[PDB]
RNA sequence: CUCGGAGCAGAACCCAACCUCCGAGCAGUACAUGCUAAGACUUCACCAGUCAAAGCGAACUACUAUACUCAAUUGAUCCAAU
C-alpha cells in the first residue's frame, strides 16, 4: 500500500526534510503489510472435573 | 523379541538363559569380531512383558 | 478420594486440598495424569512422583519468597484497581 | 508504458512556481498534525486501512433510544460564560493557577459529567466492548438514564458496576443495589444477561436476571420473571461481559412467556437473546440505562456449577496452532543436526526389529 | 511502479529548493 | 442418564473484544520501524494540546477511542481558572485516570515527543495518571 | 598492511575461572579492565589483560 | 581411488573421508563447517554460531562419499552411550 | 589477476569486452558484538556468505533502546604455537 510517511523525532535528517516542505504537502511511501491468516488460538475443554 | 522368542518355543524360560542360550534359538546375532561385547536388555516392549 | 486417604495426614490432607483443588474432581478424588513417555511404566511412575511430591511440599510448610511470575505480575496491578473502586456505604 | 492517475495526485495543488514565496511548516508537529489529517481521508489507491480497518456498514446505527433532552443554548451559554468571569476573578484562584497548586474536585466533576457527557461517553464505552453488536446487532441508544448498580461486599462495603471494571463471581454472589432516577407512574424493566457466558452455543447469551414492571425506582417490589443467577465464568475461558440493561416501558407488558420457574437451575431455560425479547416488546419499551462489568473465573464459581446447577465444572485452555515446518526432505542440505528433531514423534530411542 | 497510476507518489525533491554548497 | 446442563461445546466461543488482550494473548501490531509512533499496543493514551483547551485521550490501535478527558467538557471547565496551562493538563490526567479504571483499562501505552516528554505539562499529566492507578507501560505478549 | 594503530588483547576473568575472550585496545593506551559477563559464574565480573595476542 | 588393491584386489577407504564426515544409516552425512576455528576475533556472534553448526551434506557430496568408503563404514553400529544414536533413523519422511 | 558502488543493463532477477567511472585491504564506539532457537535469503554449483520471531540471561524506567556504526574493509585444508 502507500502510506503518509511520518519520521521519528530522533531522526534527524528525515525531520529536517519534513520541516522545509511547504504547508499542505505529505509525503508518501509504499509499505508492505502481512494480513494474518489465522488467530493466535483457541478455547478448548480439556476437563469435566 | 525376548518375549516372542518364549512364546514359540525358541527360548525356553524354564532354565536359566544367557547368551548362548539366547545364540541357540537365533535370537540374536553376536559379532565379537566387530567389537560386540553382548547384548544390551532395552525396555522397548515393557508393558506386553 | 483424598479425603478419606488414611495414609496421608489429616493436616497434609487439608493442606493439599487447598494448594491443588483445580486437581479435584466432584467425587473430591484427587486426579493425576502423566502422558510424557510412551511406556506404561514411566506414565504411572511420574504420576506416583507427583503424589510424593505433593506430600512433600505440604509438609515442608516454606515460607521462602518465591519469584513472581509474569502471568501473576498484571493480575497484581489488576487486582489493586479493583480494590481501589469498592466503596463504603453512606450511612451503615 | 504509463497510465495516468485515478484522481488527484497527493502534493498536486501545491504551487511549485513560487517554492521561495510558499510557506513551510518548520516545526515537525505542524507536518504530523497535516499527516494525520490526509492520512484519514478517503484514496483511490490501495491503503493499510482497506485492509486491516474493520469494515463498517455503509448504513448509519438505527437509534432506537430515548429521545435527546431539548436544552436552551442561549440561556446555557449565558449562565456558563457568567460563572467563568466569577472564577477568574477571584485573586486567590490566578494565584493556585500561576503557582500550580490548583485543583479540581473529582467528585464534582464526575456529577455534572454524568449529567452532561456521561451518556455519550457510556455509548463509545459500550459500541467499543461490542454490546450494541452483540445485543441489538449494530442497533445504538444513548444512556440517558444513569443506572447505578453496586454489588454488596461485607456490611460495610459496596462494589460499584461502572461500564467495564472488572468484578468477581464472588462479590456478585447476590442481587445487587439498583438505583436510578425515575419518575412516579413509570415503569420499567431491568434484566441481566451475560454476552460469553454461554457454553453451548455462541451466539446465545445466558438471561441471569429479569425484573419487569418496576413501579418508579422501587426495583424491590418488581416482578421476579427471572431469579437471580450469579455469574459462572467457566476456567480457562476468559474474561465475560455482563451487561445491565434498563427499560422504560410505555404500559404495562405482560412477560408470561418469558417467565422463568423460581427457582430456574437450568442452563437450556437460561438461554436467552436479547434482541429477540427487545424485538417482540419494542413497541412498548425503549432502553434506557446501561452498566456492564468484566468477569472472570474464580473459586466461587465452582460451587455455582456443583451445587446450583448440578453439573460438573468445565474447564478450557487456551491451544494454539501446531508450529509450521516445510516439508521434510531426504537430503536437508546445510541444515543443523537439529533438523531431524523438529519432525520426531517422540524422545525415547526405538530399536525396531531388535 | 512505473507502469501503474501511483507512479510517482512517493515524489518529494521538486517540493524542496536545491540545495547548493 | 446424561445430563442436560453439562452439554458444553467442544470449543467456547467468546466474543468479549477484550478477551485476548486482558489474556496478553492477542497480536500487538509489530513493525512500522521505520515511521513514528509505534503500533505495537493495545491502548495507547495521546494527549491533544490546542490554543485554547487540553485533550487526553485513550484509544484502541484500531482507532477506537475507548474513554476521554477535554477541558471542553462543562464538568471540568467549570473548575478551572485556566484550560490551557499546567494545572489544566495535571487535572485532564486526574479526570482520566479516574474513567479509565470504570471503563477497565489499567495499562496503555504513551508515546511523547522528545519535546513533548520534557515539557513540565506533560510530565505532571503523567504522574496524574500513575498516582490514579494507570500503569503507562503494556504488559509483554504472551506468544508461548 | 597500514600503521599499526590497535593490537589484540586477551582479557582473563578475575573470578578464577579461567573464562577469557579477546578484545582489541589501542597500542598506547593503557591495560584494559572491563566488567564483561562471565558464563561459569553468569554474572558479569571484573576482568584484566595478560597478554597481547597479536598486532592488528 | 584405489579400486583393486595389489595385495587383497579389494577397493579401498579414503581415509581423508573418515577424518572430516560422519555416517548416519539412513544415508546422510555429517561435517563441520570450513573456517569455523579461523579468525574469529573478526566475525560476528550470529556469525559465529552457524560456523559452530553441524550440518548435512548435500545428494551429490553423500553419493561421492560413499564411494569414496567401503561397506565397513555403512554398517549399523551400537556403541554404547552414542551421541548420534537418535540421528540414525529417519522419522515421518516421505520420499 | 581478489572485494564493493554506478553506467552499459531505463521497469522482478541475471548479463560480457585489454568497456566507461569511483572506491576497498580500515577506523570508531561497545564489553550481554552473552546463550539458544522457528522460518527464510543467497552472487547462478560447492565452499563461503546473509536476515531473523519466540525462549534463557540481561538491560530498562522513552540516548529513533536487546543481532552496534560502516559499502567493500578480506584468506580454505593441513600444519605450527597454546
Ligand atoms: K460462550
Ligand atoms: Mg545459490
Ligand atoms: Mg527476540
Amino acid at each position: 500500500t502507500k502510506e503518509v510517511y511520518v519520521p521519528h523525532p530522533r531522526n534527524t535528517e528525515a525531520v529536517d526534510l519534513i520541516t522545509r516542505l511547504p504547508k499542505g504537502a505529505v509525503l508518501y511511501k509504499t509499505f508492505v503489510h502481512v494480513v494474518p491468516a489465522k488467530p493466535e488460538g483457541t478455547f478448548k475443554l480439556v476437563a469435566m472435573l | 523379541r525376548l518375549q516372542y522368542l518364549i512364546d514359540l518355543g525358541r527360548v525356553d524360560p524354564s532354565q536359566p538363559i544367557d547368551l548362548t542360550q539366547l545364540v541357540n534359538g537365533r535370537g540374536v546375532t553376536i559379532q565379537p569380531l566387530k567389537r560386540d561385547y553382548g547384548v544390551q536388555l532395552v525396555e522397548e516392549g515393557a508393558d506386553t512383558f | 478420594h483424598l479425603a478419606t486417604a488414611e495414609w496421608i495426614a489429616e493436616p497434609v490432607r487439608q493442606k493439599i486440598a487447598i494448594t491443588h483443588k483445580n486437581k479435584i474432581n466432584r467425587l473430591g478424588e484427587l486426579i493425576l495424569t502423566s502422558e510424557s513417555s510412551r511406556y506404561q511404566f514411566r506414565n504411572l511412575a511420574d504420576c506416583l512422583q507427583k503424589i510424593r511430591d505433593m506430600i512433600t511440599e505440604a509438609s515442608q510448610t516454606p515460607k521462602e519468597p518465591t519469584k513472581e511470575d509474569v502471568k501473576l505480575h498484571r493480575i497484581r496491578i489488576e487486582n489493586m484497581n479493583r480494590e481501589r473502586l469498592r466503596q463504603k456505604r453512606i450511612h451503615s | 508504458r504509463r497510465t495516468p492517475p485515478l484522481g488527484p495526485m497527493p502534493n498536486s495543488d501545491i504551487d511549485l512556481s513560487n517554492l521561495e514565496r510558499l510557506e513551510k511548516y518548520r516545526s515537525f508537529d505542524r507536518y504530523r498534525r497535516r499527516a494525520e489529517q490526509e492520512a484519514q481521508a478517503p484514496h483511490w489507491w490501495r491503503t493499510y486501512r482497506e485492509y486491516f480497518g474493520e469494515k463498517t456498514d455503509p448504513k448509519e446505527k438505527i437509534d432506537i433510544g430515548l429521545p435527546p433532552p431539548k436544552v436552551s443554548r442561549t440561556q446555557q451559554l449565558l449562565e456558563r460564560k457568567q460563572a467563568i468571569q466569577e472564577l477568574r476573578a477571584n485573586v486567590e484562584e490566578e494565584r493556585a493557577a500561576r503557582l500550580r497548586t490548583a485543583s479540581v474536585p473529582l467528585d464534582a466533576v464526575r456529577a455534572e459529567w454524568e449529567r452532561t457527557c456521561g451518556p455519550y461517553h457510556k455509548q463509545r464505552l459500550a459500541e467499543y466492548y461490542g454490546l450494541y453488536r452483540d445485543l441489538f446487532h449494530g442497533a445504538t441508544f444513548v444512556p440517558r438514564v444513569p443506572l447505578h448498580v453496586a454489588y454488596a461486599v461485607g456490611e460495610d462495603d459496596l462494589m460499584p458496576v461502572y461500564c467495564g471494571n472488572e468484578v468477581t463471581p464472588t462479590e456478585a454472589a447476590q442481587a445487587p443495589e439498583v438505583t436510578y432516577e425515575a419518575e412516579e407512574g413509570s415503569l420499567w424493566t431491568l434484566l441481566l444477561t451475560s454476552l460469553d457466558g454461554h457454553l453451548l452455543e455462541p451466539d446465545a447469551e445466558y438471561l441471569h436476571w429479569l425484573l419487569t414492571n418496576i413501579p418508579g425506582n422501587r426495583v424491590a417490589e418488581g416482578q421476579v420473571t427471572c431469579p437471580y443467577l450469579p455469574p459462572f465464568p467457566a476456567r480457562g475461558s476468559g474474561i465475560h461481559r455482563l451487561a445491565f440493561l434498563l427499560f422504560k416501558q410505555d404500559q404495562p407488558i405482560d412477560f408470561s412467556e418469558d417467565a422463568r420457574p423460581s427457582p430456574c437451575y437450568q442452563l437450556a431455560q437460561r438461554t436467552f437473546r436479547t434482541f429477540d425479547f427487545y424485538k417482540k416488546h419494542q413497541e412498548t419499551m425503549t432502553p434506557a440505562g446501561l452498566s456492564f462489568f468484566q468477569c472472570r473465573w474464580d473459586d466461587s464459581v465452582t460451587y455455582i456449577f456443583h451445587q446450583l446447577l448440578d453439573m460438573r465444572e468445565p474447564v478450557f485452555e487456551f491451544v494454539r496452532p501446531p508450529p509450521y515446518h516445510p516439508k521434510q526432505k531426504r537430503f536437508p542440505h546445510r541444515q543443523p543436526l537439529r533438523y531431524l528433531d523438529r519432525y520426531r514423534d517422540s524422545h525415547e530411542p526405538t530399536y525396531g526389529i531388535y | 511502479y512505473k507502469t501503474k497510476p501511483t507512479h510517482g507518489i512517493g515524489k518529494y525533491k521538486h517540493l524542496i529548493k536545491a540545495e547548493e554548497p | 442418564d446424561p445430563v442436560e446442563n453439562e452439554a458444553v461445546a467442544p470449543e467456547f466461543t467468546n466474543r468479549n473484544p477484550r478477551n485476548l488482550e486482558l489474556l496478553s494473548v492477542a497480536r500487538k501490531e509489530r513493525g512500522w520501524r521505520t515511521v513514528f509512533p509505534s503500533r505495537e499496543f493495545w491502548h495507547r493514551l495521546r494527549v491533544i494540546r490546542t490554543q485554547h483547551h487540553v485533550e487526553a485521550l485513550v484509544e484502541h490501535q484500531n482507532g477506537k477511542v475507548v474513554v476521554s478527558a477535554s477541558t471542553r467538557e462543562w464538568a471540568i471547565k467549570k473548575h478551572l481558572y485556566s484550560t490551557r496551562n499546567v494545572v489544566a493538563c495535571e487535572s485532564i490526567g486526574r479526570v482520566l485516570a479516574q474513567r479509565c479504571l470504570e471503563a477497565g483499562i489499567n495499562f496503555m501505552v504513551y508515546q511523547p515527543t522528545p519535546w513533548e516528554a520534557a515539557s513540565d505539562s506533560m510530565k505532571r499529566l503523567q504522574s496524574a495518571m500513575t498516582e490514579g492507578g494507570v500503569v503507562l507501560r503494556e504488559p509483554q505478549r504472551i506468544y508461548e | 598492511k597500514s600503521k599499526s594503530k590497535n593490537i589484540l588483547v586477551r582479557m582473563v576473568s578475575e573470578a578464577g575461572t579461567g573464562f577469557c575472550f579477546n578484545t582489541k585496545r589501542n597500542r598506547l593506551r593503557e591495560k584494559l579492565t572491563l566488567l564483561h559477563y562471565d558464563p561459569v559464574v553468569k554474572q558479569r565480573v571484573l576482568f584484566v589483560e595478560k597478554k597481547k595476542i597479536r598486532s592488528l | 581411488l584405489t579400486y583393486f588393491s595389489a595385495r587383497k584386489g579389494k577397493r579401498k577407504t579414503v581415509k581423508a573421508v573418515i577424518d572430516r564426515f560422519l555416517r548416519l544409516h539412513c544415508g546422510l552425512w555429517v561435517r563441520r563447517k570450513a573456517g569455523y576455528k579461523k579468525k574469529l576475533w573478526k566475525k560476528t556472534p550470529a556469525r559465529k554460531k552457524r560456523l559452530r553448526e553441524f550440518v548435512f551434506c548435500n545428494k551429490t557430496q553423500s553419493k561421492l562419499l560413499d564411494k569414496m568408503t567401503t561397506s565397513f563404514w555403512k554398517r549399523r553400529n551400537w556403541y554404547v552411550d552414542d551421541p548420534y544414536q537418535k540421528y540414525h533413523d529417519r522419522t515421518n519422511l516421505k520420499v
